[PDB]
RNA sequence: UUCGCCAGAGUACUACUCGCAACUGCCUAAAACUCAAAGGACUUGGCGGUGCUUCACAUCCACCUAGAGGAGCCUGUUCUAUAAUCGAUAAACCCCGAUAGACCUUACCAACCCUUGCCAAUUCAGCCUAUAUACCGCCAUCUUCAGCAAACCCUAAAAAGGAACAAUAGUAAGCACAAUCAUAGCACAUAAAAACGUUAGGUCAAGGUGUAGCUUAUGGGUUGGAAAGAAAUGGGCUACA
């Protein structure tokens, strides 16, 4: 809030500035970006120019963080990635030659694919009409869909596990199940879709 | 109050002579930058408001512009627009309209004669000219002003400027123009320094969340950081803190081309990491061209972080958390 | 609503002084303190004694000069000698003013075991700052 | 207007026609009154609320040495003069209306304020004006540029002649003693 | 104990409770007696209980060319001085307890008809010393406000007149009664009517006017019928200069409407000279006690028409039934011929 | 020029008569009794589960995070119980007066003593006695809402209102708002400020107080006790991993 309305969000992509001469449309904007005396906010500590970080991973770590233990959240994320990598390597080495060309060991791509698989398509909005609340089906925004996809998995893995089982160990199994379209997160997404299909006849209640 | 200001002028002159005599400076060379300096010493009033401090200026600055007499001894008003309420603003509007009509008729005659000698003298972008503000116009015209009349005057001035400018019209329209200050936000680049037969030596300072960091960078050594006498790996066990160090160097691709020594105090781990990142970014400006320092400042490396913890308020918990408000 | 050291605004005819026209939150911003001493510093002591002496001086001078006092007194404490500056309406003759100042300069000195100076500035009337 | 019937010669296919005999009869008296007021050192204010000839009226008043009002007429100008103009101000001794109606097609404020303050008013009235409160009504046209210029020049020359004759009378008075 | 004392200003402000919260909305007015006494009125700063005479305060500094030492009065002298001081207290209380009776224009507890004094002079310096004014009506007007609620404002009708035929009326409304009086006085002089008075004692002709809802019937009277009119019309005519008149007000008796109608009727009079000018005939007065003597009051200046007016055998005059009853003696009311006080 | 009606309101499109294919019907149509009013129109606020536009930025929802209401403890209240204070006790009370209780604090009670009894004196001291519905001093709420308001002027009268920017009666000191100030550079943010009034809001117990009451006592001193929880509830800490 200390930054005034004139402050603009910084650009972290280095390739955006490394080759400004490859296109002319961006030139007209980046030449007047600084001419208008546009002040730029400080770069956040979470976001950097490293190539091994992803905004999706950062958002998931922030959502998993409890209170202010960002170090603990980062350690949990790293342990989950290590666990999924090792579990994929074990299956890669236990499988035959034909399955090795199909099984994937990269944790980032399987994490993104699992998140997309567990992303809902449409959601429900409670609308009050006639003194009663109806769950009207409604298209969801991209950010809302991604947040719901992350939140469902986080809530399931925080509560539906045994005390002896650790968070990275549970998350490693859940990510694989979601990637293979077998997890309770996928079941919850299907339940939401079925509820929306049941309440589709109430979609006329929406006014936007 | 015409005689009162005149008497105050003589009293101010006498007081200026006395102040110069008692301070010991030459009264002939005594000016306002000495008057205020001597006042601040003789009457050291410590107050937060500057206008509450003792001040001795010429009466024309202290007293506001007093309205001149409008009618003679016989009661006849001097100006012909006295009964219009605003005899200065309306006279100015009448003169502007008369000059606009003169310009229009002269341009019509010139077009009839088929002559074009005027040019476009309305584009003053390189000069940096602007129109007068309401307060500036109220300074020129002793009488009070409004918003609608000021807008009408500005819209008539732009109409006049949109026509082929004359010889005497440009000087009249220029007296309502004001120069703007430089809006350049380009920072000052420290020159490369050579101390104790050491080449490519620079220094930078950074502050973030009660953390002060001073970083010295040598452009001839290998890539390594020495913080508080220990290596950065030992001083920052957290990978995010080391990513803060990597953020400026990776943007300039100078990971293994500069050796940096930092001294940071105050704050926590993240505050120290931010302070050293800011100091390193500010120090690296000397070793890079002017094209990439602007890229760093647009990426957010050369700007401070004003996010400081707010003071706790009475009756609250954390300056935002209110107590449990019971409705009944 | 805040009411401390705040004179309520009338219909627009009451005379107020410069000190009265400023709210207490303007202290050290637009107006200064009526008394100056070293007791209210950080590493100093003996502040309660100075405060009680100051309030006794206020109450004593209010009765000593009844009806002719213009505004609050100024109590300067500077190296064991105490200066008291007052603004007084020129209602009493100078013959009585000198009698009163000579009485006070000795009474306060013998009561507080310290030298005192008393300075009076005569004014034709109370100075008006805001609307009168 | 209902009160313009005695001042109309007739109607020429919808458009009313103002008779010029009574126009000249009223104009002679109006010019004589204005010249006498100027001769007796009276303040004359040319009032007109019409956004076509405001500059012409201002220039005519400047040439005459009399005062003009062609802008937004303030509320308590003539009535609350001691608070609108100054502590002690001398009100105009004659008000000359060049346009009785304002931009809202309504009677002007000054045409009533002059009657309230006992200020004589000479006014040019069109077929849609109300001459009841005007001391010297002149039935004519106030919408044609030549019509406006004719009245402006007539008042200009009347003021100039009155002032010049006053100066000549004073010059003779100087030699009389 | 000394530090526990306060100042007299705060003591009186707390004792009187002038700014109390119960007297704002209107819960007060029960004990309407507010009096503040200054205790420093007659207290000499040198005098005291022990009776010391200080050379700088009580006694002169130099006497007989020498300096005076600290002296003390005797017990008898102190008793005399304190007796004089006590006597001053009751002397001031005597003045404080005395209240001069207020004016009774129409009744002992009304402001109708009371004198308010000459109006204030104008900005240019004109002074109205010959003008006398009277209050016709005082009414407490209330308005509903969002915050306070009822907003009491006094509205006063005030009529000015010089006795020479020039008079006017105005309405002043203000929060305070004195401010309303001042506003009405300063605004009445701006609206002055001139009343044509026949022989400066009566009106030229009888007038029957019908205002908004008030009917006023005024009849010309001789020198012996002095102001037998309503209690406010009598005051207005006394201010104007009319000494003889009979007026009856029927219908609504609203004060403002009555005043406006009376002024309109008096302003719309027709002078004898005006009638002579408009008829081109001589106006001849036939006095009853002067026999058949044809007294001429107005001369038709200009062209005197020689054509006599058409003599109507039966005049079609809009008569009034009350006047017909009065002429025929059918007015048997007991309130018509009552004996009343002089003007 | 005529005809039919109107004499406060309620009683009352009523009762009692006459007349009528009407028999719970229609027309005409009172009185006793009660009141000083009953009524029509209008102005300003307030309200509206009226409608139309613009809004909500921790605010209503669409939505995010952390908690209360479940357990123990601490603490404050409401209740029972004692000889054993008091006030607050809807938003604006409930770790509130109290940034603070073994004696003192403490104004409560029981036992005992003193009555010109703190001060130079006073047919005087002293009262935490009642009245916050008599106050000052200090605050709470609307409230980060902007309006309040002296002096004038105008209205075919005036309860009241006062505006059209290509301007149609509005000028307006001043208090508010704003700006400035402080968080040692700007900007932002925070802090501070927030008038006139509403809640007869809280405070005679910070202190003094107008009125009404005590004076061998409702005043002044010493000792000892001021529990306890059948129960309910507010706010916090600890956790339920
Ligand atoms: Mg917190
Ligand atoms: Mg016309
Ligand atoms: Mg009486
Ligand atoms: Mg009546
Ligand atoms: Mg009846
Ligand atoms: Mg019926
Ligand atoms: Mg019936
Ligand atoms: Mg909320
Ligand atoms: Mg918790
Ligand atoms: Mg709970
Ligand atoms: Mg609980
Ligand atoms: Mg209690
Ligand atoms: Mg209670
Ligand atoms: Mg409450
Ligand atoms: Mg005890
Ligand atoms: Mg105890
Ligand atoms: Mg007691
Ligand atoms: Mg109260
Ligand atoms: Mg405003
Ligand atoms: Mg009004
Ligand atoms: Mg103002
Ligand atoms: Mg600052
Ligand atoms: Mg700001
Ligand atoms: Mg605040
Ligand atoms: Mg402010
Ligand atoms: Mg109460
Ligand atoms: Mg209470
Ligand atoms: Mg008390
Ligand atoms: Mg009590
Ligand atoms: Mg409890
Ligand atoms: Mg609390």
């Amino acid at each position: 809030s200390r930054y005034g309305p004139e402050y603009k969000d910084p650009q972290i992509d280095k390739e955006y500035y490394r080759k400004p001469l490859a296109e002319q449309t961006e030139e007209e904007k980046y030449e007047r970006d600084f001419k208008k005396t546009q002040l730029i906010k400080a770069a956040p500590a979470t976001k950097t120019s490293s190539v091994f970080e992803d905004p999706v991973i950062s958002k998931f770590t922030n959502m998993m963080m409890k209170g202010g233990n960002k170090v603990l959240a980062r350690s949990l994320m790293t342990q989950t990635l290590e666990a999924v990598k090792r579990k994929q390597f074990a299956k890669y080495h236990a499988a035959s030659a034909e399955e090795q060309a199909t099984i994937e060991r990269n944790p980032y791509t399987i994490f993104h694919q699992a998140l997309k698989n567990c992303e809902p398509v449409i959601g429900l909005v409670p609308i009050l009409k006639g003194g009663h609340f109806y769950q009207v089906p409604v298209p969801l925004a991209d950010r809302r869909r991604r947040f719901l996809a992350m939140k469902w998995m986080i809530a399931e893995c925080r509560e539906k596990k045994h005390r002896r089982v650790l968070m990275p160990e549970k998350l490693s199994q859940e990510l694989l199940e979601a990637f293979h379209n077998q997890g309770p997160v996928i079941k919850r997404k299907h339940d939401m879709h079925k509820m929306a299909e049941a309440n589709r006849a109430l979609a006329h209640y929406r006014w936007w | 109050t015409v005689d009162f200001i005149k008497k105050q002028i003589e009293e101010f002159n006498i007081g200026k002579r006395h102040l110069a005599n008692m301070m010991g400076e030459d009264p002939e060379t005594f000016t306002q930058e000495d008057i205020d300096r001597a006042i601040a010493y003789l009457f050291p009033s410590g107050l937060f408001e500057k206008r509450a401090r003792p001040i001795m200026k010429h009466p024309e600055e202290i007293f506001p512009k007093q309205r001149a007499i409008q009618w003679g001894e016989d009661g006849r008003p001097f100006h012909f627009l006295f009964y219009t309420g605003k005899q200065s603003y309306y006279s100015l509007m009448h003169d502007t309209y008369g000059k606009l009509l003169d310009v229009e008729k002269h341009h019509n005659q010139l077009r009839a004669k088929d002559l074009l000698a005027e040019k476009t003298k309305i584009l003053k972008d390189p000069i940096g000219s602007r129109w007068l503000i309401k307060e500036e116009l109220e300074e020129m015209l002793v009488e009070k002003l409004s918003d609608q009349d000021y807008a009408q005057f500005i819209r008539l001035l732009e109409r006049l400027s949109a026509l082929p400018c004359g010889a005497t019209e440009e000087d009249f329209v220029n007296r309502f123009r004001r120069s703007i200050p430089i809006q350049s936000k380009k920072q000052l680049i420290e020159p490369l320094q050579y101390d104790e037969q050491g080449m490519a030596f620079s220094r930078g300072e950074g502050k973030r969340k009660t953390a002060k960091a001073e970083v010295v960078v040598y452009g001839q050594g290998s890539g390594r950081i020495d913080v508080n006498g220990v290596d950065y790996l030992l001083y920052f066990p957290v990978t995010q803190d080391r990513e803060q160090l990597m953020f400026p160097l990776h943007f300039l691709d100078r990971l293994g081309k500069h050796d940096m020594t930092c001294a940071v105090s105050g704050g926590g781990r993240s505050a120290q990491a931010g302070a050293v990142r800011l100091a390193m970014a500010r120090a690296l400006c000397s070793f890079v061209t002017e094209d990439e320092v602007e890229w760093m400042r647009q990426a957010g490396l050369l700007t401070a972080d004003p996010r400081v913890r707010e003071r706790k308020k009475p009756g609250q918990e954390g300056a935002r958390r209110k107590f449990t408000w019971k409705k009944r | 609503k805040n009411r401390a050291a705040r004179v309520r605004v009338s219909k627009g005819d009451k005379p107020v002084t410069y000190e009265e026209a400023h709210a207490p939150h303007y202290i050290a911003h637009r107006k200064g303190w009526l008394s100056l001493h070293t007791g209210n510093l950080d590493g100093e002591d003996h502040a309660a004694e100075r405060t009680v002496e100051d309030v006794f001086l206020r109450k004593f001078m209010l009765g000593t000069f009844p009806g002719c006092l213009a505004d609050q007194l100024v109590l300067k404490r500077r190296a064991n000698q105490l200066e008291i500056c007052a603004l007084v309406l020129r209602q009493l003759p100078p013959h009585k003013f000198y009698f009163l100042v000579g009485y006070s300069e000795t009474l306060l000195s013998h009561f507080y075991k310290c030298p005192v100076h008393l300075h009076l500035q005569t004014v034709p009337s109370k100075v008006v700052y805001k609307y009168i | 207007h209902r009160f313009m019937e005695p001042y109309l010669f007739g109607s020429r296919l919808g458009q009313d026609i103002i008779d010029l005999e009574q126009t000249a009869a009223h104009l002679q008296l109006a010019l004589n009154f204005t010249a006498h007021v100027a001769y007796r050192e009276g303040i004359i204010l040319f009032v007109s609320r019409h956004r076509q000839f405001a500059h012409l009226i201002e220039t005519t008043a400047r040439d005459c040495g009399e005062y003009a009002h062609t802008r937004y007429f303030k509320g308590g100008l003539l009535t609350n003069a001691p608070l609108l103009l100054g502590p002690g101000v001398r009100l105009p001794d004659l008000i000359i209306f060049l346009h009785t109606l304002n931009n809202v097609f309504e009677p002007h404020v000054a045409v009533r304020d002059a009657a309230k303050m006992n200020i004589p008013t000479v006014g040019i009235v069109d077929t849609n004006c109300n001459p009841a409160l005007i001391t010297y009504p002149v039935p004519g046209n106030d919408d044609s540029p030549p019509a406006v210029r004719l009245f402006c020049r007539l008042f200009q020359v009347a003021i100039s002649r009155a002032k010049e004759k006053r100066r000549q009378v004073e010059a003779l008075y100087r030699l009389q003693g | 104990s000394f530090f526990t004392k306060l100042t007299a200003d705060e003591l009186w402000k707390g004792a009187l409770a002038e700014s109390g919260a119960g007297a704002r909305k209107g819960r007060g007015k029960r004990t309407k007696k507010k009096r503040r006494k200054d205790l420093n009125r007659g207290q000499i700063i040198g005098e005291g209980r022990h009776g010391f005479l200080w050379p700088g305060l009580n006694i002169p500094l130099m006497r007989n060319g020498a300096v005076q030492t600290i002296a003390q009065r005797s017990k008898e002298d102190q008793e005399k001085v304190e007796a004089d001081m006590v006597q001053q207290r009751e002397e001031w209380d005597r003045r404080r307890k005395m209240k001069v009776k207020r004016e009774r224009g129409w009744s002992g507890n009304t402001w109708g008809g009371v004198s308010l004094g000459p109006p204030d002079p104008g900005p240019n310096g004109e002074t109205y010393d010959d003008f006398d004014t009277r209050i016709l009506e005082v009414r407490n007007v209330f308005n509903m406000t969002a915050k306070e609620g009822r907003k009491r404002s006094v509205r006063v009708l005030v009529a000015v007149g010089n006795g020479k035929g020039a008079a006017g009326f105005a309405i002043g409304k203000a929060t305070e009664r004195a401010d309303a009086f001042r506003k009405a006085k300063n605004r009445a002089v701006h609206y002055l009517h001139y009343i044509e008075r026949y022989e400066d004692h009566t009106i030229y002709h009888d007038i029957s006017l019908k205002f908004k809802r008030t009917h006023i019937k005024m009849k010309k009277q001789p020198r012996g019928y002095g102001l037998h009119c309503h209690r406010a019309i009598m005051t207005i005519c006394r201010l104007i200069g009319i000494k003889d008149l009979y007026a009856k007000v029927s219908g609504s008796v609203n004060m403002l409407n009555l005043t406006r109608g009376l002024f309109l009727g008096l302003s719309r009079q027709e002078t004898h000279q005006q009638l002579a000018d408009k008829k081109s005939l001589h106006v001849v007065e036939f006095r009853e006690e002067c026999g058949p003597l044809p007294i001429v009051v107005a001369s038709p200046q200009g062209a005197l028409r020689k054509d006599p007016e058409p003599e109507d055998e039966v005049p079609d005059i809009t008569l009034d039934w009350e006047d017909v009853k009065a002429a025929q003696g059918m007015k048997r009311s007991v309130w018509s011929g009552l004996k009343r006080a002089a003007t």
